[PDB]
RNA sequence: GAUGGGGAAGCUCCGUUUCAAAGGCCUGAUUUUAUGCAGGCCACCAUCGAAAGGGAAUCCGGUUAAGAUUCCGGAACCUGG
RNA sequence: UUUACUUAUUCAAUGAAGCGGAGCUGGAAUUCAUUUUCCACGUUCUAGCAUUCAAGGUCCCAUUCGGGGCUGAUCCGGGUU
């Protein structure tokens, strides 16, 4: 369990060194197509605690979800219903980013 | 310590080693006997007035044939079945969906004869 | 409210340039290594009216550097070309009618014309028929040129966009009156369907906002703001003055 | 000298076509080679911190090699003879009765990424060896610290596919001597001078050190064309 | 109008030559050689879309209760091999 | 309030061919101890023509049909620009 010291490292987000290595990966990620597969795992000590064992089985898929917020679709931002639904830029879909990825 | 050499402008993906099958079990249990035979090929002569005199004089045989096939099949089957040496076989799908197929002999053989040997006049 | 002419022009259905008869790019050719060291010669094979473009065009051939081929290119043709003329492009071309030269190695007054806003966009400015850029001096540090469009307005613009030498061809068309509305209506059928235009004072205030009443008459000032959306702005755009003009303009 | 004549082609940029030169420089390589390649050099560009830059400071292909030596004769078992000491436990049990002392006491490396940091914690480990690499560079990083903590000795050897090919899988990273057979013994110690004096003891000077921020061959020329020749010439 | 891709909770949307490692080509080896191998090559890049546009080649005479530039007689032509 | 670096970001190009640094070499050129520099560094009377790892020169196989290497086409960094 040498994981216990790298889960405390990056814990320690803010901290230089792993924000430099953050600008790289970033970098990194948006180069590869949106979604893929990870040929292993970047963190393994989270991947372990959420139950992954490194064996044959076992696959890991990198991918990203674009950010913010769900406008609604309705067509030249109408919506005929009463005023309390004419909401177009700020609603926020109940699911998170994390879901749909 | 060195590199490769190369000149044209662009890669592309390398000829690999296209690998046939062989795969550890057959598809289906047996190839499948023949669909379409001799006799699953012709059907039927026909014999309406208008086949008659088209026999008795053109030496050409009339036949229903099944619709999967086509001249080919009926100038085999033809030669496998009743011993013949065909000509052109000219063939239409009839308004009730069956294939006619007017099949003309070599002038060799008489069709009025191969007529009364398989049975129908 | 229904979507007035202006909005659906963009939509694309109907409105799309009409391209069957067009000849193809009117394109400088790559800016490549022979151009940008040197120079390079070419012959022009044929000069041809291409139609939704008043200034004729002008295929011209050259000699691919690096495989034994003919590659053509089709710029717009400057007055005073003729078929089987050469033509030299270049850095080291000659200040011949004709020849696409780069603005740095030009003098000023120098007359080009297709000149390009950038370094090898193939064509950009002055491609109208009978129209012309005018260098106007150098900016030798930071290598820009400060160019006369023919709008009037100035520009900057780096001296290794080439442009080519000369005016362009078919000068004064509009000199003459197109007449009758059958001519305009060959003329417009051969760009795209923005004609004939009914005016909005006419259709009913459904169909747009001068619309309706009594009398054809337009009733709100006609002048739009900048910042009006789409479909407020049908009249004239955010004008900073209307009314006939007097007196010499160009007005510095 | 025969009738064969001589006719040199002219390759001065209008005339005669330019024939096949070596355009290795220009070729458009894969997206994956593209991503590789700038993805190193984009390292090298930013400003790195000094936690990172402590590796790429390496230890060099002659002290190495002795290391290589060193470590490459405590190589552990393979299927033979892991099978042979089954064999041997087999015999022995039966007969000799002796409850696991048929065999000796291995002296091949003690290796694991988790039990190297284990050893580590209790100062059971008297050598330890470190790959540059490893992507995921999260795992290796904190060891230096560590080994400089619990006054242990930590080489940034090269390769943790060498590393690897000792200890018999394909890759490690992290191999550590903490027993050894009391015969190579000096050359132990020599080692023990030798990497303190490399990497250990200037472990605070790296603590202040800042890599990276290393312009491009053209970038570089740029800064000199430009930024030197303003006083100088 | 697919695929590459990029959007969108998604039904699906754009885009169709595009930030792709997108493919096949003729020749030699031969008497281990089946098609691999020592080579050269070439870059565009799916697919559907008009029984009025483009399009390889057929005409005469006769014949049936109803068929024919299609059957019988006679005379041709093109294509691939 | 300026203005600099560039690796992120952005826009553009094109079968991502000739980038930057450094040279031979020839001109301008001051030379002050032989440089300090700066320009060039293969084509403009003609609607032709330019391709077959290029001829040529050269060293090794073997010269028995021939074959490979260097250069011709100066180098280093391989940042496509």
């Amino acid at each position: 369990g040498a994981y216990k010291y790298l889960e405390e490292l990056q814990r320690k987000k803010q901290s230089d060194v792993l924000r430099f290595l953050q600008r790289v990966r970033v970098w990194e990620y948006r180069q590869k197509n949106v979604i893929h597969r990870a040929a292993r795992p970047t963190r393994p000590d989270k991947a372990r605690r959420l139950g992954y064992k490194a064996k044959q089985g076992f696959v890991i898929y990198r991918v990203r979800v674009r950010r913010g917020n769900r406008k609604r679709p309705v067509p030249k931002g109408a919506t005929y219903g009463k005023p309390t639904n004419q909401g177009v830029n700020e609603l926020k879909y109940q699911r998170s980013l994390r879901a749909t990825a | 310590k060195a590199l490769k050499v190369r000149t044209s402008a662009t890669f592309r993906l390398p000829k690999t080693l296209k690998l046939a099958r062989a795969p550890k079990y057959a598809s289906k249990a047996v190839p499948h006997y023949n669909r379409l035979d001799s006799y699953k090929v012709i059907e039927q002569p026909i014999t309406s007035e208008t086949a008659m005199k088209k026999v008795e004089d053109g030496n050409i045989l009339v036949f229903q044939v099944s619709m999967k096939a086509n001249k080919y099949q009926i100038k085999k089957a033809v030669k496998e079945l009743y011993e013949v040496d065909v000509l052109k076989v000219n063939t239409l799908v009839r308004p009730n969906g069956t294939k006619k197929a007017y099949v003309r002999l070599t002038a060799d053989y008489d069709a009025l004869d191969i007529a009364n040997r398989i049975g129908y006049i | 409210g229904r979507v007035i002419r202006n909005q659906r022009k963009g939509a694309g259905s109907i409105f799309t340039s009409h391209t069957r008869l067009r000849q193809g790019a009117a394109k400088l050719r790559t800016l490549d290594y022979a151009e940008r060291h040197g120079y390079i010669r070419g012959i022009v094979k044929q000069i041809v009216h291409d139609s939704g473009r008043g200034a004729p065009l002008a295929k011209v051939v050259f000699r691919d550097p690096y495989k034994y081929r003919l590659r053509e290119e089709i710029f717009i043709a400057n007055e005073g070309v003729h078929t089987g003329q050469f033509i030299y492009a270049g850095k080291k071309a000659s200040l011949n009618v004709g020849n696409v030269l780069p603005l740095g190695s030009v003098p000023e007054g120098t007359i080009v014309s297709n000149v390009e806003e950038k370094p090898g966009d193939r064509g950009a400015l002055a491609r109208a028929s009978g129209n012309y850029v005018i260098i106007i001096g150098h900016n030798p540090d930071e290598n820009k040129t400060r160019v006369r469009l023919p709008s009037g307005a100035k520009k900057v613009i780096s001296s290794d966009a080439r442009g080519v030498i000369g005016v362009i061809a078919g000068g004064g068309r509009v000199d003459k009156p197109l007449l009758k509305a059958g001519r305009a209506f060959h003329k417009y059928r051969l760009k795209r369907n923005s004609w004939p235009k009914t005016r909005g004072v006419a259709m009913n205030p459904v169909d747009h906002p001068h619309g309706g009443g009594n009398h054809q008459h337009i009733g709100k000032a006609s002048t739009i703001s900048r910042g009006a959306v789409s479909g407020q702005k049908a009249g004239l755009i955010a004008a900073r003055r209307t009314g006939l003009l007097r007196g010499s303009q160009k007005t510095q | 000298n025969p009738l064969t004549h001589s006719t040199p082609k002219n390759f001065g940029i209008g005339q005669a076509v330019q024939p096949k030169r070596n355009l290795s420089r220009y070729v458009k390589w894969p997206e994956y080679v593209r991503v590789q390649r700038q993805k190193k050099i984009l390292s090298i560009r930013l400003k790195v911190p000094p936690t990172i830059a402590q590796f790429q400071y390496t230890l060099d292909r002659n002290t190495a090699a002795e290391t290589f030596k060193l470590f490459n004769k405590y190589r552990p078992e393979t299927a033979a003879e892991k099978k042979e000491r089954l064999t041997k436990e087999a015999a022995a049990v039966a007969e000799g009765k002796s409850k696991q002392d048929a065999s000796p006491k291995p002296y091949a490396v003690k290796y694991g990424l988790n039990h190297v940091v284990a050893l580590i914690e209790n100062k059971k480990a008297k050598l330890v060896l470190i790959a540059n690499d490893v992507d995921p560079i999260e795992l290796v990083v904190f060891l230096p610290a560590l080994c400089k903590k619990m006054g242990v000795p930590y080489a940034i050897v090269k390769g943790k596919a060498r590393l690897g090919t000792l200890v018999n899988q394909k890759t490690s990273a992290v191999a550590a001597l903490t027993e050894v057979r009391a015969e190579d013994e000096a050359a132990l110690a020599k080692l023990v001078s030798t990497i303190d004096a490399n990497f250990a003891d200037k472990y605070d000077e790296v603590k202040k050190h800042w890599g990276g921020g290393i312009l491009g061959n053209k970038a570089q020329a740029k800064m000199d064309k430009r930024a030197k020749n303003s006083d100088s010439a």
